[PDB]
């Protein structure tokens, strides 16, 4: 018995994450373990009958799904077009152009954010070693530097992406929680946020202020990309592949440009040690910087608000992309997914 | 804007303000009469919740009024604790042949109104 | 062999089928409607069925609701045979009746025994919801000794197998084999809500109270949603009734006990100019406009905020603003824009800070108050607690989550300790709550305008020093205020006279206070 | 001319006639047959009154329905402790605060059978507690025996609740309510009960009849002589306490605290705090308070916490809402509390002063719990001044232990 979840991405606004028990009968056992992410084709037929019918009020039962075939894929008329798009000269600045286009300048860090996004080779070099694939990022700086609003898009273009704040995650919620089985009363263990975004992005905001046993939390899965657990005789190791995008605000709330990095933060050198690429964000003030921000937020605010019906506002919506990026968004996402595939 | 560049007028400013002045009095008469209009209206779209589910006479006017509010009322357009108040006096007023409540020693305890009909009394307005 | 029949049930059926066939033939368009898209449940509003027979047809379907409803669902049931009779085709009438826009609407409080059975409509706050299942509405049995089929074996409120089988050559009983194919099931849940907040008078508790949800009309409850629902009232059996003082009646030994539960059809929550407009009657509209179409009027809604309050106009203007928020954005990118505003207020121990925090919470439509010691980290954002019903954990709404698209408004907030002053930071900027703890990794809303009170570091203004040294909190706190305010007191003869004079009338005794929630919730709408 | 079901008999009448009160001293074993049977003597009397004397013509509901009659001022018992094993089933007078109610629950009256093969209907009742389930259908054809079942939505009941009382006789009760009288009875009500003592097999509780939600001439003569004499501050300040030399201000202000402002709805709860040596009589004084006041609650700033003054709240799985364990502060409400130690109170206690004094409200939100108790009380405190004495060279407001925003 496998119990399938909404994939990270798809939750809809507002709703905690649905969920349905699928039973896997003849030989369909072990094709998937906890953080992978599958499709399966089965039939949905009604099993508990007992004392339901007395305990909760009213004669009611619960659905499953009994799997048939199970399963872990690009057209030609996507690999073309994408072949078109790879042969432009410097396709990279049309890239990282593309990240976030609402938010104005900080290039050296949209950069970072499409590398991350990107990835690169997990090489696995003659099995015995391995590196991790995937660039970690920090973003410190001043309040009103958009910190955060960009893990509000990384959410909601890579594949797979899960989201927390500090103060609102625990040890145990992020890495994995112990469970005791409803059917066979034994030890089972859940996954938590790093291993359901295996293969994908975690997102933690305000990373400086979080506890720090919920900091120390991360340290395996920021560099083996894996969770190492034992808990109720429990002993196991799942797969956490995935990069960390962290936001965070130095030492008393702006940052000293007469001090180093060392100093402007609560965080230690091994923290530090974990990520790759540091993106320090000073809020300092100037004529000409000033006024271009706020001319490109004025028109992002006029962008943004509200004003084959279904085509036209399609066509008018790309219409609107292109106005503010050299790359439709969707092509984008194709294009990482393919990439990355 | 500065849209009040030139109006050049003579010492008519005075009857301007005797203008503004004599007739903002029925102004607010007619505001009177137009919230009185909004209670004899509103009336109508009331006493459905007493004619629906109240046939015992424990409901003391306190109740009715506190169930006029925090009801179907409370929606695009809420209404007011005293106003139900009023509404639920005036329910009376206009309808004499199958409400008469009657101060007991405070406040006011409503009974089960007769209802010969629904709306037909309206026309009264 | 003729079974008892009523005669009553049989004039509310004819009765029915005639209105049906009467009004004026909106539901036969509803009927085909379903057909074309294949709708398993039709709706009635409670107001058309109250304009026949001057509405008595409507009291008695209502005041009995739970026994006339076979009759209304056979009359139905006939229409729709007599106009579409596909809707019968299964790949077998499973039909749905649900009723709604009833005039009254009945508190947790006035819950009375006196209302089983009858027909009404409540409003309550979602706390806890349980996930959809099917129910078995209607089963079928095969017999053992022989092979005999039983069809239409309804189950109410109860496991019920068949009392006899029906061919008098077998002599069956107790013992039936249950069909899972030919036996036809229904949605289940079952929503947990609690007692509004403008109900409970100060120092009495909220009721609880759970809610029964089946059909299409599940899920369409949310945690903190305003929800109302339509139905009838049911008692179910209760165990924890023992123990209880008091003589307890037995069945002869069996036990009798019961609590009551409340079983809904119908699902609304509360919440574009002319939809809105639409709602409104003429006189209606002239009150609504008189407040929009005049040359003053900000003035006097900034003259009318909380008129117990003298002077103090920037505060004044400052909540009138904040109850009127920023129109959502959303980028082409994805990326969405806060619109709610926060503010904050500093204030001397002597100027009335507290009053504009109770003022607003008592006129908001949606508002919570809290006080900065009392308040802690769980207790605003969310709670993760152990849910009924299972092993797994469950949200539970706190301060904030409670009075979304609403205001909250926190007392002594400097006092607050920083640890749980942080957790509000994500609700004030992204207007979300994030938690990723114990089995629960969801995102929630959180549009909710913070209104905050506090003192500076030492009580008094110190004077001699400037702004930045009298406030304890730090800059990322405060940017994310876009009003904010430091009031002071000064020994000026001519302002502590009025002072005294009005604070004195007070201890003696334009636009009213109930006015200005119509002109808000008009003019909320507008996107500049 | 009322339209109301039950009569509230002034049961103070029955002390004050002779007969009645015999017929209390028959009566204190026999409520029940008295009540049923002025139930019938009530229907008969509007009966004559409307129709007999020919003074008015509506009866017909009055006719079909059934009255009760409470009596209101019963005399008092000698208390619930001293009451005997054969004091149970016998009328009874008490008094106290109510604390918790738990939910309506409904009481079985009317039983609705139907015939599972031919659908016929009987109409069964509960006579003492007992439920009799037909044998056999009573139609003349259906003759099925054990066919009768019964629906449970079809049937009538009546409301039932359990509400906690902490009483005191002339400990805590439950007592149980049953029709109107549930949620007459709320949190924080000032009751007094007539009712029947009961412990059935043996839990003591209380059957409520009627509910009660709240000197001589020569006493005014008194007050007016006392009230008159011009000595009257003097005196009153005199007499107030004998082992306290003069101090006309303080016992003026103390005394003043004790009569209380004026309440609109705006409370007058005034407060005083004594900023004298520590070795001048003021523990003599608050403590004399204690016992001299209408009854409050004494405590010391140092021997409590926020717990302690507010309360304790949490749910309940049986009652299905928030419960209060009412502190101290609470516990005070409309009378006078003492607090000593007052410079030694916890900061996280302090701050629960401040909406107390503000608007007589606490109001506390944390994990499933929101909601605001109110604790109207006057409160008397006294602080040792800073260090070992009093200091002249300071600034007064140096002297003292307390905040500005908590001293002014
Ligand atoms: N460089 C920028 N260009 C355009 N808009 C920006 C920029 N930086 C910040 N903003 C605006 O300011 C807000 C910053 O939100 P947030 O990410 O919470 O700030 P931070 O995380 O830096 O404290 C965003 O809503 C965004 O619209
Ligand atoms: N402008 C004003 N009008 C009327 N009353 C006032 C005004 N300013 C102050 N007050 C009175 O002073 C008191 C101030 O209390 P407040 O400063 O709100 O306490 P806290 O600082 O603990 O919130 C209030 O009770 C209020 O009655
Ligand atoms: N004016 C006075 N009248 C009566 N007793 C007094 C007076 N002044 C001091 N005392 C006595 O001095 C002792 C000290 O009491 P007090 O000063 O009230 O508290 P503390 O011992 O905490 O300072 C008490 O026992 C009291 O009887
Ligand atoms: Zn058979
Ligand atoms: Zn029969």
């Amino acid at each position: 018995r496998v119990t399938l979840q909404e994939a990270p991405g798809t939750v809809p606004p507002g709703r905690l994450p649905r969920h349905r028990e699928v039973i896997l009968l003849a030989d369909l056992v072990d094709v998937s373990k906890p953080g992978e992410e599958v499709e399966v084709t089965g039939i949905y037929k009604n099993n508990y009958d007992g004392n339901l019918n007395a305990k909760n009020g009213f004669p009611v039962f619960a659905t499953i799904i009994e799997a048939n075939s199970i399963k872990r894929s690009w057209t030609e008329e996507e690999e073309r077009e994408f072949r078109k798009i790879s042969r432009d000269r410097g396709i990279i600045d049309k890239i990282i152009s593309s990240m976030a286009p609402s938010i104005y300048g900080h290039r050296d860090i949209k950069t970072a954010v499409a590398c991350s996004l990107f990835g690169g080779v997990p090489k696995n070099v003659n099995g015995k070693h391995s590196i991790r694939g995937d660039i970690n990022v920090l973003l410190l700086g001043d309040p009103g530097t958009a910190k955060s609003q960009i893990l509000k898009y990384v959410e909601k273009t890579a594949h797979r992406a899960v989201f927390a704040t500090g103060q609102g995650a625990s040890a145990v919620g992020l890495t994995a929680s112990v469970r005791k089985d409803p059917i066979t009363k034994e030890w089972t263990l859940e996954g938590g946020a790093l291993v359901l975004a295996d293969k994908g992005v975690c997102l933690i905001d305000e990373f400086d202020k979080m506890n720090d046993q919920d900091r120390t939390s991360i340290h395996e899965a920021m560099e083996q990309q894996s969770i190492s657990i034992s808990k109720a005789g429990i002993v196991t190791t799942l797969q956490a592949r995935c990069s960390i995008i962290a936001a965070a605000n130095p030492n008393g709330g702006r940052y000293n440009s007469t001090l180093p990095l060392a100093q402007n933060v609560s965080l230690t050198e091994p923290i530090l040690s974990r990520f790759d690429i540091l993106c320090v964000v000073r809020d300092l003030v100037d004529e000409e910087a000033d006024e271009r921000l706020a001319t490109f937020v004025v028109d992002s605010h006029v962008r943004s608000h509200p004003e084959n019906a279904r085509q036209r506002r399609l066509q008018r919506q790309r219409k609107k992309e292109e106005e503010i990026s050299p790359i439709p968004q969707e092509l984008l996402m194709k294009y990482i997914h393919y990439a990355r595939t | 804007m500065y849209k009040e560049k030139m109006p050049d007028s003579q010492a008519n400013l005075m009857d301007r303000l005797r203008e503004r002045e004599r007739r903002s009095a029925a102004l607010l008469s007619q505001r009177q009469k137009r919230y009185q209009q909004f209670l004899a209206m509103k009336m109508t779209q009331v006493f459905d919740i007493l004619f629906s589910l109240t046939r015992g006479q424990p409901y003391t006017e306190t109740y009715l009024s506190s169930l006029i509010v925090d009801s179907l009322q409370d929606s695009n357009n809420p209404i007011g604790t005293k106003e139900a108040s009023e509404i639920l006096a005036g329910l009376q007023g206009i309808l004499p042949m199958d409400i008469s409540v009657h101060q007991v020693d405070g406040g006011l305890k409503v009974y089960r109104w007769n209802s010969l009909d629904k709306n037909r009394f309206s026309k009264l307005l | 062999v003729k079974k008892v029949d009523d005669v009553t049930g049989e004039k509310v059926r004819e009765a029915f089928e005639q209105f049906l066939e009467d009004f004026s033939k909106v539901y036969r368009a509803q009927i085909e409607f379903m057909k074309i898209y294949d709708l398993n449940t039709i709706y009635i509003d409670y107001q058309h069925l109250s304009m026949r027979e001057n509405g008595a047809l409507a009291m008695a379907i209502s005041e009995q609701y739970y026994r006339f409803l076979p009759f209304l669902q056979k009359g139905l049931r006939r229409v729709v045979r007599k106009y579409a009779p596909e809707l019968l085709n299964t790949s077998e009438r499973v039909f749905q009746i649900s009723f709604f826009n009833l005039p009254t609407v009945h508190r947790i409080r006035d819950i009375r025994s006196e209302k089983i059975g009858s027909l009404l409509s409540i409003s309550g706050t979602v706390t806890r919801t349980s996930e959809v299942r099917p129910e078995l509405y209607k089963a079928s049995f095969t017999c053992d000794m022989c092979r005999a089929i039983v069809d239409n074996v309804e189950q109410s409120f109860k496991y019920t197998e068949p009392t006899f089988c029906p061919n008098p050559s077998c002599e069956n009983r107790a013992f039936w084999t249950l069909n899972v194919t030919r036996s036809r099931f229904l949605d289940w849940q079952k929503v947990r809500i609690q007692e509004n907040a403008n109900e409970i008078p100060t120092g009495s508790m909220p009721r609880t109270l759970d809610v029964i949800l089946r059909g299409d009309s599940v899920e369409r409850a949310k945690p903190g949603d305003r929800c109302k629902f339509t139905g009838v009232e049911i008692v179910v059996p209760d165990v924890t009734q023992l123990g209880l003082p008091g003589v307890k009646p037995s069945s002869t030994v069996r036990d009798l006990t019961y609590k009551i539960s409340f079983l809904a059809c119908h699902v609304i929550s509360i919440g574009d100019q002319e939809v809105f407009l639409n709602s409104l009657s003429s006189d209606e509209i002239n009150e609504l406009k008189e407040m929009v179409k005049d040359e003053h009027i900000y003035d006097k809604l900034v003259r009318s905020i909380a008129p117990a309050v003298f002077g103090h106009e920037a505060v004044k203007k400052g909540i009138l603003l904040q109850m009127l928020g920023g129109v959502h954005k959303s980028t082409v990118e994805g990326i969405k824009l806060r619109g709610d505003i926060n503010i904050c207020v500093v204030g001397d121990p002597s100027t009335s800070k507290s009053q504009f925090l109770k003022y607003v919470v008592g006129f908001a439509p949606r508002s919570v108050y809290t006080s900065g010691k009392a308040s802690s980290a769980a207790g605003l954002t969310a709670a993760v607690v152990r849910d009924e019903e299972g092993g797994d954990y469950t949200i539970e709404a706190g301060a904030l989550m409670l009075a979304d698209n609403g205001i909250c408004c926190i007392d002594e907030f400097d006092k607050m300790d920083i640890s749980d002053q942080v957790a509000i930071h994500e609700a004030m900027e992204q207007q979300t709550i994030s938690i990723a703890k114990a089995g629960i990794h969801a995102t929630l809303n959180a549009r909710t305008s913070i209104l905050a009170a506090a003192n500076p570091v030492g009580g008094r203004y110190n004077r001699k020093l400037s702004l930045r040294g009298n406030l304890n909190m730090t800059a990322p706190i405060m940017s994310r205020f876009d009003l904010f305010f430091v009031i002071l007191d000064d020994c000026n003869e001519k302002i502590d006279t009025e002072l005294a004079s009005h604070i004195v009338d007070l201890h003696m005794k334009p636009f009213s206070a109930e006015q200005l929630r119509r002109y808000i919730k008009y003019a909320r709408t507008f996107k500049p | 001319e009322l339209g109301t079901s039950n009569l509230n008999l002034d049961a103070r009448n029955l002390l004050a006639y002779k007969q009645t009160e015999d017929l209390y001293h028959q009566l204190l074993n026999y409520p029940q047959e008295v009540i049923s049977i002025m139930d019938q003597t009530i229907k008969d009397c509007m009966v004559s009154l409307i129709v007999d004397n020919n003074l008015d013509y509506d009866l017909d509901e009055i006719e079909t329905k059934f009255y009760k009659v409470r009596p209101y001022n019963v005399g008092s018992c000698k208390g619930m402790r001293e009451l005997n094993p054969n004091d149970i089933d016998k009328l009874i007078n008490l008094k106290g605060l109510v604390l918790r109610s738990t939910p309506v629950i409904p009481d079985m009256k009317v039983a609705f059978f139907k015939c599972n093969v031919c659908d016929h209907t009987m109409a069964v009742e509960i006579d003492r507690g007992v439920i009799q389930e037909p044998a056999r259908c009573e139609r003349i054809d259906c003759n099925e025996p054990n066919s009768m079942s019964l629906i449970h939505n079809r049937c009538s009941f009546a409301d039932k609740q359990v509400i906690k009382l902490q009483e005191t006789p002339d400990h805590s009760i439950s007592l149980c309510v049953y029709d109107e009288l549930v949620d007459s009875c709320r949190a924080g009500d000032r009751i007094e009960v007539t009712g029947t003592f009961r412990s059935i097999p043996y839990k003591t509780y209380v059957d409520v009849v009627h509910v009660k939600k709240v000197i001589t001439d020569q006493d005014l003569a008194k007050i007016r002589e006392v009230a008159a004499r011009e000595d009257l501050y003097s005196l009153l300040a005199r007499s107030i306490a004998p082992s306290i030399y003069e101090l006309e201000d303080v016992k003026k202000g103390i005394l003043l605290q004790l009569f209380g402002g004026t309440n609109k709805t705006y409370r007058g709860d005034i407060n005083i705090l004594l900023c004298g040596d520590p070795s001048t009589s003021k523990s003599q004084i608050l403590q004399y308070v204690h016992k001299i006041t209408p009854r409050g609650v004494y405590t010391s700033g140092k021997g409590s916490s926020a717990v302690g003054l507010t309360a304790y709240i949490t749910r309940d799985v049986d009652t299905k809402q928030l419960v209060l364990e009412s502190g101290a502060l609470v516990l005070s409400d409309g009378g006078v509390c003492c607090i000593d130690e007052f410079d030694k109170m916890s900061d996280s206690t302090r701050s629960v002063l401040h909406e107390v004094m503000e608007q007589q409200t606490i109001s506390i939100a944390k994990a499933g719990i929101i909601t605001t108790l109110n604790a109207r009380s006057s409160i008397l405190a006294s602080a040792n001044p800073i260090g070992s004495r009093y200091n002249p060279n300071l600034p007064v407001t140096e002297n003292i232990d307390l905040p500005p925003p908590l001293l002014s």
